[PDB]
RNA sequence: GAUCUUCGGAUCACUUUGGUCAAAUUGAAACGAUACAGAGAAGAUUAGCAUGGCCCCUGCACAAGGAUGACACUGCGACAUUGAGAGAAA
RNA sequence: GUAUGUAU
């Protein structure tokens, strides 16, 4: 394990992971 | 190595020739005749035409030739600067 | 009883002034022929 | 959220309006367990075949 | 046009600061009369090399034949910022 | 050319100048790489990207020397013209040591603000980095 | 000169340090509009930022050089994580718009044997980034005696006089 | 259904140029003297297909997006009835896309020197270059008889001086299809090649005009109805009052105006 | 980093399994190493494949397989001729390598996009550009030749096919534009007799019963039939054409 | 009923303010111009034959506030419309959301009548607004060279 | 199908398809045949090294060969004039 | 009369 700083990207899409 | 040659062909012209004994005497000169092409370019002031760059050399050589023969090498009016250029870059050759 | 598509294009520079200049140039080549 | 604000460009054709990562559409990474994707994929195919077949073929049962 | 106007541009990449190419390229535009074309190209040189007097004089001279005198001054003014 | 000490393998081709790159100097901070050529020009280089930052043309002839000042954060460029003398990142000019009438190869800087320029005549002028006066 | 200095800058992809005005030939001691001159050599916390930036960058290049240099005989690696993706299409022709469609990428695992798949086409290199302002000091006066004092008499040999080019015996 | 033109098929074995062609295991061809005999001298086909007689239903017809069989146009598709690919002529419906030739074979960058069986995807050719036999001036009755069967024609040219024909076609699919069927047939074998741009300026402009017209028709479906409504409305008016009225009302722009009201 | 690929080829399904292969074919246009992307569209369909490198299908703007332009749906050649938007033109073996590499040199450095407003303005302009561009003595001499199945259509091919095929079983049809004539041959004479009386004096016609050097003679006959049609609507060339018109009928009757 | 002068990197723009019609719209604008709020701000939107909006301190698109607090109400009159080329009007994110941002039309805009608060018209510098509105842009209608506001003078 | 177990009900097993053609003239080497001409260094014979690339073959080769592998340009000019005489145009 | 290229 290793750490990193931040970032918090925004997803264009909504809804669940498998559907689309 | 041989297959890659057979489904590619040889790379661009260049790579590097890596001297050796056959081509040392040649490549020695090539450098000297481009470190006089340097020193003239900088010895000539800021606007006196570049029709001498190549011209200076045919003395240099003749100077060298002259040395090997032992004949003296006085030359009618050329710049006392460029007399020395060429007395100096001969003296080098006459060591090596 | 090279011509095909220019060797290597190198566009002029930038649109500062130039469309009217090109309009007259096209028809002149036909006259030169 | 913070909305944009302005008059909105009026010309804007259909082709410009969507936000596209790669020309056609936006593309982003996903983390779906594969079993879900495989399971999902088959069900969709049957529906496509069924229309071509033109037969519903009833519901899946025990 | 193209074949001609490329080749000078192509050759200017090999040596920027050859004045005799600069000029030759300019004259061949105005022999077919497109001034607007050249006035950009003339500016490029001026900028690219300020201590080429031959460019500066030749910049205005075209201007007189061309006409407007207010162009000549703004040109002549920005030569005086180099204060020759 | 920028070489990798260990794996003996070239990483960068600093492709730009159009002639004999007759001098170099190297630093820890940006402008880490300083060339100088027959082009009578100078670049300042991105060692990461392999592209030039600035393009510093204020010489008229071949740049037969560079050199960084120990502490100051400055680099004197020499030649057979004005033995020039510069700043950093932008590089923006600082001044001209003026008085050397020969072709100068060497721009050796000291810790106590003394330059040394030796030319192809044997003419050896020592300078002073604050003023410009050669003493 | 306000809207014209954006002639020398055009292209370059990195042209904010490029010179433009006569001001650029003016020493830093006289620029006029300068608060203070900093001669100090930055810091340690930049030194260690830069060194990290450079060293990481070279490594990504050196690794990729080693990859092409050696073909890695039999050494065949399977990046065998199926990369899943979602692809939002941008009203291309028209019609259906979105959906979002989950693609599943996979790497077909190259046969160990097959030799290189294409030849080395040699094509002339492209044209350089357009040049910058030259900004020389003002050209010195020359005189007609100076330009005569650099007169270079064409030398002529005792031995190597190829072609023809006859020369009288009073010029030897 | 269908006809299997030849049930049996053909098995290839040869020793051309008698004393040793060797055979280059790498690329399956022979190699020896008399390369001029290989460049020219192509031998007549053993069969030609008749459209009305041979054509029929297939396994492809059931499948929506199939291609035609290459061997059908050659007239030797041993399968015939149970063939995987279509056994008809290409109509306007069949469609296809850019990088694909009607027969499924992918297109290429930019032609052959000797103009082969497939053409480039960078320029479009509805045309065909031929080399035919010349009895009298009833050649044009013979040419128009055969070539018209393979597809809808635009214009048959037949130069009588040099026994050659520039046959354009209505649908591009027919052109690719036509070339294979006509090629290697008797009326020596007819020679079929892709057409170079015809010489002279006026003719090229005429062709360019036709292609541009073709593109306009293709675009036309795409354009917005109001834009469609206009050009049509203006032509009918040839209106002003209506235009004025429209302007007044106006005073995503259409969408924005719609949104407001 | 999936490919260009349009919506049209990916197909009916939402979920799509596809495989990359980091160095397959060098691109056709570009002619340099690229990545092949393979996938299936339907049940028993033969699987797709990208034919171009992305570097190119950026510039050219099309489905890296289909090559149909994204905006419209028409082919790329068809598009460049008609719309004439970007105005590309190498179409060579070797020049097309550099030209297309030069555009990849252009777009990569300065991101010059494919503007769709000005593109659509070219189309609606082209649409409007299309619309603006757009007897008793016979039958007696005819019946004399009939007693002693082809109709000469004196005074386009598809319309000549349409109007004649609907009046009987056709044997074959011809045309020559320079000739400005078409010989419609029927399978039966009953149809050809019927089609003669139906198509007499009709728009789309003189419907009779049929019978370097070749280029100049046929081009001379074009100028003769052009002045013949112009005069009937309403001098030395007209008299010289009449002498040539009389000379042809004498050769036809004698032979 | 006071005017204002804008100095940009291209040219000077003088504008009348219809303060008699819109008191608050010309109270907000006038206060920020004098304070030194519009100084060094880019005209972040430019559209050929439409507008060239401004008034973004943050330089984002979603920036700028009013002298009142955050956002204020619009003031529409039928006397003031967008009939012309060079008309000062305040941008907004709905009915009652006017920030500092304004814009200068390059052609007539009937469809923006009733939404945005008009509060002035350009007297001098109509050549600058036509020349400024034909600058190279990115696909996100942003100028490639940031057209700055150098100084806002209140006359 | 098999194992438990109400005839219900479990539990085990889960989407193949390395494709530049789907059937050897018209879509992946050219060489060969034939004809001509027929081998650098200012008399003639003659070793060579280099030099420059959109020319390349042999070679594991950053050796070496292939005729020293073959092929290889040299008007311009950033234009002053002087002084006189003659001519046509303002 | 080949080494080495030019044409079909
Ligand atoms: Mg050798
Ligand atoms: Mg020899
Ligand atoms: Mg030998
Ligand atoms: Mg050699
Ligand atoms: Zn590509």
């Amino acid at each position: 394990g290793v750490a990193r700083p931040a970032g918090r990207g925004i997803p264009l899409g909504q809804a669940p992971v498998g559907l689309a | 190595n041989l297959l890659a040659r057979q489904f590619e062909g040889r790379h661009s012209t260049g790579v590097a020739k890596q001297i050796t004994k056959q081509r040392v005497d040649s490549h020695q000169d090539l450098e000297l005749r481009a470190a006089v092409m340097n020193d003239i370019l900088d010895m000539i002031p800021e606007g006196i035409r570049q029709g001498k760059s190549k011209t200076i050399l045919q003395h240099l050589s003749e100077a060298w030739r002259c040395w090997k023969a032992n004949i003296p090498w006085k030359v009618p009016g050329l710049p006392a600067p460029i007399e020395n250029m060429i007395l100096r870059y001969v003296k080098s050759k006459a060591d090596w | 009883k090279y011509n095909a598509s220019i060797p290597f294009e190198k566009k002029p520079a930038i649109g500062f002034y130039x469309x009217x200049x090109x309009x007259x140039x096209x028809x002149x080549x036909x006259x030169x022929x | 959220v913070q909305p944009a604000l302005g008059p909105a460009n009026p010309f804007v054709t259909k082709e410009q309006d969507s936000i596209k990562n790669s020309i056609t559409g936006y593309a982003e990474r996903e983390y779906v367990p594969n079993f879900v994707f495989n399971q999902e994929y088959y069900a969709n195919t049957h529906a496509i075949y069924g229309k071509r077949n033109f037969d519903d073929n009833e519901a899946t049962t025990s | 046009f193209a074949r001609a106007r490329s080749v000078f541009e192509r050759a200017l990449d090999v040596d920027s600061t050859y004045i005799p190419l600069w000029l030759k390229y300019i004259e061949c535009e105005m022999k077919n009369r497109n001034i607007n074309h050249a006035r950009n190209l003339f500016d490029r040189a001026v900028t690219q090399l300020p201590r080429v007097d031959k460019l500066w004089y030749k910049y205005v001279y075209m201007e007189e034949m061309l006409g407007n005198i207010t162009g000549c001054r703004q040109v002549f003014e920005r030569w005086l910022k180099w204060e020759p | 050319r920028v070489w990798d000490m260990r794996t003996r393998q070239n990483v960068h081709v600093l492709s730009g100048h159009k002639s004999t790159v007759a001098s170099l100097a190297v630093q820890e901070f940006d402008p880490q790489v300083v060339t100088g050529s027959m082009d009578s020009t100078i670049r300042l280089w991105d060692l990461a990207a392999g592209k030039t930052l600035t393009t510093l043309t204020h010489h008229k002839k071949t740049v037969r020397a560079l050199s960084l000042h120990p502490d100051e954060f400055t680099f004197a460029s020499g030649s057979s013209d004005n033995i020039k003398h510069w700043k950093f990142p932008e590089g923006a000019f600082m001044g001209n040591f003026e008085g050397h009438n020969a072709i100068v190869n060497t721009l050796s800087i000291n810790s106590d603000n003394v330059m040394f320029s030796g030319a192809d005549n044997g003419s050896m002028c020592f300078w002073d980095w604050k003023s410009g006066h050669k003493y | 000169a306000v809207d014209y200095n954006a002639i020398a800058r055009q292209g370059h992809e990195h042209g904010e340090l490029v010179q433009a005005s006569f001001r650029d030939l003016i020493p830093l001691r006289a620029r006029l509009g300068v608060g203070e001159i900093s001669l100090e050599k930055p810091s340690d916390e930049q030194k260690q930022e830069v060194a990290n930036k450079t060293k990481l960058a070279l490594q990504k290049i050196l690794s990729k050089q080693i990859a092409q240099s050696q073909p890695k005989s039999a050494v065949v690696q399977q990046r065998d994580d199926p990369v899943y993706i979602r692809y939002t299409p941008s009203n291309q022709m028209g019609q259906a718009l979105s959906k979002q469609r989950i693609i599943k990428m996979v790497t077909a695992e190259q046969d160990p044997m097959e030799p290189p798949k294409f030849r080395h086409k040699k094509v002339p290199r492209g044209p350089p980034s357009p040049p910058p302002p030259v900004l020389h000091s003002p050209p010195r006066k020359v005189s007609a005696q100076e330009q005569q004092d650099w007169q270079i008499p064409p030398s002529i040999s005792n031995w190597k006089n190829p072609k023809g080019y006859t020369i009288p015996l009073d010029k030897r | 259904p269908a006809r299997k033109q030849i049930e049996t098929r053909p098995e290839y074995e040869m020793e051309p140029e008698q004393p040793g062609q060797v055979y280059n295991l790498w690329y399956n061809k022979w190699s020896g003297g008399m390369r001029q005999d290989p460049l020219k001298s192509q031998v007549k086909s053993e069969t030609r297909c008749v459209i009305s007689r041979d054509s029929g239903y297939t396994k492809a017809d059931k499948n929506p997006g199939s291609f035609f069989c290459l061997y059908f146009a050659r007239g030797m598709c041993s399968e015939g009835s149970k063939c995987e690919y279509l056994h008809r002529l290409p109509k306007d419906t069949d469609f296809f896309n850019a990088n694909v030739d009607c027969f499924g074979r992918e297109k290429h960058a930019d032609y052959r020197d000797d103009m082969g069986g497939v053409g480039s995807f960078l320029r479009q050719n509805y045309t065909l270059y031929v080399g035919g036999i010349t009895p009298t001036d009833d050649i044009e009755e013979i040419v128009s008889r055969h070539f018209a069967e393979w597809g809808d024609i635009e214009r048959i040219r037949v130069l009588n001086s040099r026994g050659i024909a520039f046959i354009t076609y209505l649908n591009e699919a027919n052109a690719q299809f036509a070339k294979e069927a006509m090629a290697h047939q008797s009326l020596e074998c007819l020679n079929v090649r892709w057409a170079t741009t015809d010489p002279n300026p006026a003719s090229q402009a005429r062709n360019q005009r036709r292609l541009e017209e073709r593109a306009a028709n293709a675009v036309k479906k795409l354009l917005p109805k109001q834009f469609l409504l206009d050009l049509e409305e203006t032509k009918n008016g040839k209106x002003x009052x209506x235009x004025x009225x429209x302007x007044x009302x106006x005073x995503x722009x259409x969408x924005x105006x719609x949104x407001x009201x | 980093e999936f490919p260009s690929i349009c919506e049209r080829c990916l197909g009916d399904n939402s979920y799509v399994r596809m495989t990359k292969e980091p160095l397959g074919q060098e691109c056709k246009i570009c002619s340099k190493p690229c990545t092949i992307f393979r996938w299936i569209k339907e049940r028993g369909q033969k699987p797709g494949k990208t034919q171009i490198c992305v570097g190119c299908a950026r510039y050219k703007n099309c489905c890296q397989s289909c090559m149909l332009d994204l905006q419209f749906g028409l082919p790329i050649a068809l598009r460049d001729a008609a719309l004439k938007l970007v105005e590309s033109g190498p179409t060579n073996d070797i020049n097309r390598e550099f030209f297309a590499q030069n555009q990849q040199r252009l777009l990569s450095n300065g991101e010059t996009a494919y503007d769709s407003q000005e593109a659509s303005a070219a189309a609606r302009n082209l649409v409007k550009k299309v619309e603006k561009r757009e007897x008793x003595x016979x039958x007696x001499x005819x019946x004399x030749x009939x007693x002693x199945a082809s109709l000469n259509a004196e005074r386009a091919d598809y319309k000549i096919r349409k109007h004649f095929e609907q009046y009987g079983p056709l044997k074959s049809v011809v045309c020559s534009h320079r000739a400005k004539c078409a010989f419609v041959n029927f399978k039966t004479r009953s149809s050809a007799e019927i089609a003669a009386a139906a198509s007499p004096d009709g728009n789309v016609l003189k419907v009779q019963w049929g019978k370097x050097x070749x280029x100049x003679x046929x081009x001379x006959x074009x100028x003769x039939x052009x002045x013949x049609x112009x005069x009937x609507x309403x001098x030395x060339x007209x008299x010289x054409x009449x002498x040539x018109x009389x000379x042809x009928x004498x050769x036809x009757x004698x032979x | 009923m006071a005017n204002v002068e804008l100095q940009t990197s291209l040219g000077k723009i003088l504008i009348e303010l219809y303060t008699e019609h819109a008191p608050k719209t010309c109270q907000n604008f006038y206060t920020l111009a004098k304070e030194g709020y519009y100084d060094g701000v880019i005209f972040h939107r430019v559209i050929p034959d439409f507008v060239i909006q401004g008034g973004d301190p943050t330089g984002t698109g979603r920036g700028g506030t009013s002298i009142y607090g955050d956002k204020f109400d619009d003031e529409i009159h039928s006397d003031l419309h967008h009939t012309g080329a060079g008309i000062l009007s305040m941008a907004n994110a709905g009915p009652n959301t006017n920030s500092s941002q304004f814009f200068i039309t390059l052609a007539p805009t009937p469809w923006l009548d009733g939404k945005h608060t008009i509060f002035g018209r350009v007297v001098s510098g109509l050549s600058v607004c036509k020349r400024m509105g034909l600058i190279r842009t990115d696909s996100s209608d942003r100028p490639i060279e940031p057209l700055k506001i150098i100084k806002a003078v209140a006359l």
